[PDB]
């Protein structure tokens, strides 16, 4: 929900320009274990609110690993390397999900997000996040989450 | 912007999507204040429900 970044007033906030209009972003994400999750997604802003639509495509989870078994617990802090490229804004992360087990598995994940109109391009920044589900019913038919998102500069010195 | 932007935004989010097959809907809204960087969402599995994998890989998409 990517309109909710906090960001310093000296970095283009690419999520917020691109408004009313909005963006659309493309994700994909290679888990160690052979793993893959695509989705792709459109933002935009009706009626004061903002509306997403997402499509998701999992494949090739191993029948019997952590995710298919539902053995994941959350995710870490997680900091995303954002950079320019060929006119659209791109975001790569390397994170875990924990393991019931006393574990780890591992993520490369990499996202480009456009705007649906021209919108001044941030340099590389990061954006730190902090993904948490605050509660659940037993089945996880209904879950409430709570993010917090901020750019930080990556450059730049104590200036 | 700044304008259209309030300090105070919901939002409502629709995903369809498939896991190893299974195929499956969630509906969703949410709100927070974007300049703070701050946000919550309730989802609800509307088809497909149970599902058969973890929620983990979902949560990134919402968020």
């Amino acid at each position: 929900s990517r309109a909710y970044v906090k960001h310093p007033a000296d970095i283009p906030d690419y999520w917020k320009l691109s408004f009313p209009e909005g963006f659309k972003w493309e994700r994909v994400m290679n888990f160690e274990d052979g793993g893959v999750v695509t989705v792709t997604q459109d933002s935009s802003l009706q009626d004061g609110e903002f509306i997403y639509k997402v499509k998701l495509r999992g494949t090739n989870f191993p029948s019997d690993g952590p995710v298919m078994q539902k053995k994941t617990m959350g995710w870490e802090a997680i900091s995303e390397r954002m950079y320019p490229e060929d006119g659209a804004l791109k975001g790569e992360i390397k994170q875990r999900l924990k393991l019931k087990d006393g574990g780890h598995y591992d993520a490369e994940v990499k996202t480009t997000y456009k705007a649906k109109k021209p919108v001044q391009l941030p340099g590389a920044y990061n954006v730190n996040i902090k993904l948490d589900i605050t509660s659940h019913n037993e089945d996880y038919t209904i879950v409430e989450q709570y993010e917090r998102a901020e750019g930080r500069h990556s450059t730049g010195g104590m200036d | 912007n700044m304008a259209i932007i309030k300090e105070f935004m919901r939002f409502k989010v629709h995903m369809e999507g498939s896991v190893n097959g299974h195929e499956f809907e969630i509906e969703g809204e949410g709100e927070g204040r974007p300049y703070e960087g701050t946000q919550t969402a309730k989802l609800k599995v509307t088809k497909g429900g149970p599902l058969p994998f973890a929620w983990d890989i979902l949560s990134p998409q919402f968020l």
